[PDB]
């Protein structure tokens, strides 16, 4: 197996891939879009 | 090709034999060490 | 027994499909109204104790 | 290296938003747990297998009642990711001697002390 | 008419003597004789040293781990020396001379027989560390040009930043961190050992907090 | 499937905890009831031992609380008896 530090982005364990998929940044959604409001 | 040679000495098993609170009869060894700890 | 009613008793299956569709419509109107008033009719589960 | 996880103690300190979200009351806390085993001990370390065997959760989806004291809370904190803890609440009192045969668990954790099989 | 504004004047900045970058040698003047193991954790995770500005206002900000050898030092000092104005700008090295020895066995060799001999010298650079710092009586734009030109050719990702641009990026990263709308962070799941997820994580992930992976830095990760 | 069944308090699998399961399956034609079904007897014994454990745990916890109250009161009364031992004469005159 490869080292902890590599050159080639090192494909993750699928549990860790699910964890990084479920904890992404979700930006705040305005109710009415601000330009569509005066 | 392996210029270094010699460091194959095993561990001495030194350390604390009786921690705090252990009942100890007279003559039991409490701690083995080198270089006073 | 649902498949056996589907093959051998198609009137009873039409009755069951009408029941499921009416409870679906009641659930949709409850979703639009949050209740208020009646929580439907073919809702209101029977309570056992 | 992979080792046992010690958890910081700021995790298990309920906020008033948590008190509004779930139902609990910080004064008068509940006395008993209802622990149910919802994840396999396989592909988990041996200490988690041992704690699951100690608590009495070998058969999955089978509820078990324990105390709410800090010692069993330490044992439940070790394997909190394999279980579902919900408070045993009692609508009537705790069961007397006359009741014991006629009782039931009733998910939503209500140990109902009278269990007929008739509609209301 | 079109509204004119006062220019940013510069009468408070004095350029030092020797404004261009000094030469960087290939190997230290006292050659190291004891071979060191590959401590790969000097390119891993966030940097702790050389993180803030000292004299100038402009810099190259490293956005990932990497080893700089003498070719990168030659490229950087040649480009920044030939593309600056010596009477209005000055550059400062923010990385030390290459010191870590790296050993290669002879070409076409079988495995076994000890470590190799020391060939070349590198310096580790962690993420977030500044590499060259520039100042003077100039603006941000022209140095942004020839510093993005340099920073493209570094072994890791890099950007040309100013004091304002770096502080804007830090405030915007923190504002993104407090505007997050889903309740599940990498930090809350990692430190509290939710789902038993510490079996697939590292012990370093309690401080890296998911923003780092290997030598790589993901700047949108939160 | 049912997870709607949990919101009514009905134990999602309808083949356990209900009148559909716990009622007797048959009876004689002249009206006499059946002997109890064996799974019903096993479930009734398990529910009884669960209720016994609940009663025992609650009584042990309450007895522990009352014993701690008595220990605190006895220690405080013993130290209050310790406080009053004075017969003082030295600097009084
Ligand atoms: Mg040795
Ligand atoms: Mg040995
Ligand atoms: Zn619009």
């Amino acid at each position: 197996g490869s080292k902890a530090v590599t050159r080639h982005r090192r494909v993750m364990h699928f549990q860790r891939q699910k964890l990084m998929a479920v904890t992404e940044y979700i930006p705040p959604k305005p109710a009415i879009h601000p330009s569509c409001l005066p | 090709s392996s210029k270094n040679l010699g460091g194959k000495s095993s561990g001495r098993r030194q350390g604390i034999k009786k921690m705090e609170g252990h009942y100890v009869h007279a003559g039991n060894i409490i701690a083995t060490q080198r270089h006073f700890r | 027994v649902l498949a056996d009613l589907a093959i051998y008793e198609p009137k009873t299956f039409k009755s069951l499909a009408a029941l499921a569709s009416r409870r679906r419509h009641e659930g949709f109107a409850a979703a639009l109204g949050d209740g208020k008033e009646p929580e439907g009719i073919f809702s209101r589960v029977v309570q056992y104790h | 290296k992979f080792t046992r996880s010690r958890i910081p103690e700021k995790v298990f300190q309920a906020s008033p938003e948590d008190h509004e979200k779930y139902g609990g009351d910080p004064q008068n806390p509940h006395k008993l747990h209802i622990v149910t085993r919802i994840k396999s001990t396989r592909r988990r370390p041996y200490w988690e297998k041992d704690i699951i065997k100690m608590l009495g959760l070998e058969k999955a989806h089978t509820p078990q009642v324990h105390k709410n004291i800090p010692s069993v809370n330490a044992k439940l904190k070790v394997v909190k990711h394999l279980i579902r803890i919900k408070p045993l609440k009692l609508p009537q009192g705790l069961p007397a001697e006359e009741n014991m045969s006629n009782t039931c668990l009733k998910s939503t954790g209500e140990l109902v002390v009278q269990w007929h099989l008739k509609p209301v | 008419v079109k509204t004119l504004l006062p220019v940013p004047s510069f009468e408070d900045v004095s350029i030092p003597e020797k404004p261009k970058l000094r030469f960087i040698e290939r190997a230290p003047l006292v050659p190291k004789v004891r071979r060191e193991p590959k401590n790969l954790s000097d390119i891993r995770g966030p940097s702790t040293e050389a993180t803030e500005f000292t004299e100038g206002n402009f810099a190259i900000l490293a956005l990932g781990g990497g080893y700089l050898h003498w070719g990168h030092f030659e490229m950087m000092r040649l480009t920044i020396n030939r593309s600056m104005d010596p009477k209005n700008m000055f550059a400062i090295w923010r990385v030390p001379a290459p010191f870590k020895p790296i050993t290669r066995k002879s070409v076409g060799h079988r495995m076994g027989g000890g470590k190799g001999a020391i060939d070349h010298y590198v310096t580790p650079v962690k993420a977030g560390r500044l590499v060259v710092e520039m100042g003077g009586r100039c603006e941000f734009e022209e140095v942004q040009g020839f510093l993005d030109q340099v920073a493209h050719k570094l072994p890791f990702a890099a950007k040309a930043v100013s004091r304002g641009t770096l502080e804007k990026m830090r405030k915007d990263q923190e504002e993104r961190e407090r505007n997050n709308q889903n309740p599940w962070t990498f930090e809350r799941i990692a430190t509290a050992n939710m789902l038993g997820i510490r079996k697939v994580l590292s012990p370093y992930d309690l401080t890296h907090k998911g923003k780092y992976w290997g030598k790589f830095y993901m700047p949108k990760r939160v | 499937g049912g997870q709607w069944r949990l919101q009514q308090g009905l134990a999602a699998n309808p083949s356990g905890y209900g009148p559909l399961t716990e009622l007797p399956d048959w009876s004689y034609a002249d009206g006499r009831p059946a002997p109890p079904m064996k799974g019903q007897l096993r479930r009734k014994a398990e529910r009884e031992t669960f209720a016994r454990r609940v009663v025992l745990l609650s009584q042990e916890m309450d007895a522990g609380l009352q014993a701690w109250q008595l220990r605190q009161q006895k220690l405080q009364e013993e130290q209050r008896k310790q406080e009053n031992a004075l017969k003082p004469k030295g600097a009084s005159l």
